[PDB]
């Protein structure tokens, strides 16, 4: 169940490695946009939180 | 002049252009960064399928 948008829900993501070749390289998203950021080097990019 | 022709999903027109991303732009066709053409594409659901 997500949340209804009035009250969308925040999660923090933190101490962990992430792959998000893994997000991009799925085909069932509709959309995936980037501000800022580049879908590919954002892989390459490292981040505080 | 050259002229290429390809059928896709609907949905991946938005991909055929300079600078895009995605399954259809990073592995089937990729159009350059300064590309000098025109993209011309039409609905083919009377005879593609």
């Amino acid at each position: 169940r997500f949340a209804s948008v009035y009250a969308w829900n925040r999660k923090r993501i933190s101490n962990c490695v992430a792959d998000y070749s893994v997000l991009y390289n799925s085909a069932s998203f509709s959309t995936f946009k980037c501000y800022g950021v580049s879908p590919t080097k954002l892989n390459d990019l490292c981040f505080t939180n | 002049v050259y002229a290429d022709s390809f059928v896709i999903r609907g949905d991946e027109v938005r991909q055929i252009a300079p600078g895009q991303t995605g399954k259809i732009a990073d592995y089937n066709y990729k159009l350059p960064d300064d590309f000098t053409g025109c993209v011309i594409a039409w609905n083919s659901n009377n005879l593609d399928s």
